[PDB]
DNA sequence: ATCAATATCCCGAGTACATGCACAGGATGTATATATCTGACACGTGCCTGGAGACTAGGGAGTAATCCCCTTGGCGGTTAAAACGCGGGGGACAGCGCGTACGTGCGTTTAAGCGGTGCTAGAGCTGTCTACGACCAATTGAGCGGCCTCGGCACCGG
DNA sequence: CCGGTGCCGAGGCCGCTCAATTGGTCGTAGACAGCTCTAGCACCGCTTAAACGCACGTACGCGCTGTCCCCCGCGTTTTAACCGCCAAGGGGATTACTCCCTAGTCTCCAGGCACGTGTCAGATATATACATCCTGTGCATGTACTCGGGATATTGAT
């Protein structure tokens, strides 16, 4: 096997739409939320470019990541590979 | 089921996002991990979109809010106004 | 006969030696000339303060002591401890310079 | 031809400072252009800020406003 | 399972330049009074965000077989480290002068105010008409099959 | 006894035969062009008024410029722990299948808060006289760097 991974990757990296589902991300955003002030009401554009910078945040990390399991002569990433890109970067420590 | 909505993120939308990363194999502890990092940038931008909507005395978070919010953070964001 | 020290000893006798003091490593009058010979290059006929300089200097050398700080994570990484430019070019691509 | 004025025991003691313990031995010829670039970014606004003021010394604060348009702010050169 | 050889820390003494305080003063912080418009408050309004219903089905959760990448272990070659001697250039002090900051005088140049008027904006329904969905016929490529030719071993000949 | 020769076994060639891929055509529908005021409104033309921006000298320090001395760099040596390569055990992430379920569509409903206007009043710009807090200058002295010698570790080789 190892193709139809290969399949995938070509796949994504050429269509542009979001990745997770809508709903879920609504519920998580209000949910997170909830905590800072009660009651709150929520723009759609704002709900959209929220789940959009998420997915390019995500997609980058991942992108480091992959470089970080390719330095170590690997193909599997692993979280020492997203500890090590988030230090790195400067997000942690 | 009274389950936390952080596992909304299912696992094949994480495999999606990281096929479109350019990964071809997955540990399965990146599954737990994800999420929390996913959590974190949560908390340093609906925090910063609150406050605005607190300055300006409002109920409604609108796009303009998180926007300049992304915008402090050296991670500007086109296409959603401003 | 003469007492020799083990390979690796004094690298860290060294380490824990540079760690503690704050003095200016690179020698001075190299740097100046340095800067001096970039300047001309761009710009000729320049004149230098001497505050500018160390600034510069003292800017160089928090940047290398962060970026080798980066490369021995990287090293370390690799299940190795030698730095090899392969970890300070990951490094510097990571961190969004070079690439 | 200066940048051989950064010795290669200065190499190793900016290394020292990292907290590495072996260097090898053709990484000083790839440091020394990591300074070679580094330094070419500030000193190309050091010297464009010293000439807005139709001025041809470049002060100490000129350099200090370079670094911190690119992101790296230094104190105690009046800052 | 310790003893020699270094390296480091601790303490004491001669020494000095930089900290901290007082002085003269000057120019910016302060008190008083006036003008006035920016923003608090109230009001209506109507956009739209939140709640629930039913139906479709793309997508996720669960299971099972498994080949592969991961990791541990072992060995050869060598690239760097530690310490010696040799050698050169960084480092520490006086003389010029040309740059930088004030001081003084001038006029060009933006702010402000008031009509004048094309001009960008919004909803109007406008109509086309690219571009997103569905179907279908092109090449590319690998997994197979038939047959022929070459080479090794067992059988018979002298 | 050894050797020629038939029989069988394997390697090499060629070719379809079939299953998977990708550009071309059909088609319909919501959304980019494009008037149409309008609308009031920013932008332009046309004036002056004041100030900051600019240039000329001119005082005055802070960068370049020349001379002795060792401290750090250069260069050599040996040797050893590490890098890199190889190999095998096995776990787990991969791939494919069925089954469940909540995303997605859209429809309907409706009350909360975005959003604009109208009113008016007190917080803030602004000018002037008052005055005192911060700042450049000068100077005593002491906390801290340096040198030297004796503790306590701190490693390596038997």
């Amino acid at each position: 096997p190892g193709t139809v991974a290969l399949r995938e990757i070509r796949r994504y990296q050429k269509s542009t739409e979001l990745l997770i589902r809508k709903l879920p991300f609504q519920r998580l955003v209000r949910e997170i939320a909830q905590d800072f002030k009660t009651d709150l009401r929520f723009q759609s554009s704002a709900v959209m470019a929220l789940q959009e910078a998420c997915e390019a945040y995500l997609v980058g990390l991942f992108e480091d990541t992959n470089l970080c399991a390719i330095h170590a002569k690997r193909v599997t990433i692993m979280p020492k590979d997203i500890q090590l890109a988030r230090r790195i970067r400067g997000e942690r420590a | 089921v009274l389950r936390d909505n952080i596992q909304g993120i299912t696992k094949p939308a994480i495999r999606r996002l990281a096929r479109r990363g350019g990964v071809k194999r997955i540990s399965g502890l990146i599954y737990e991990e994800t999420r929390g990092v996913l959590k974190v940038f949560l908390e340093n931008v609906i925090r910063d979109a609150v406050t605005y909507t607190e300055h300006a005395k409002r109920k409604t978070v609108t796009a303009m809010d998180v926007v300049y919010a992304l915008k402090r953070q050296g991670r500007t964001l086109y296409g959603f106004g401003g």
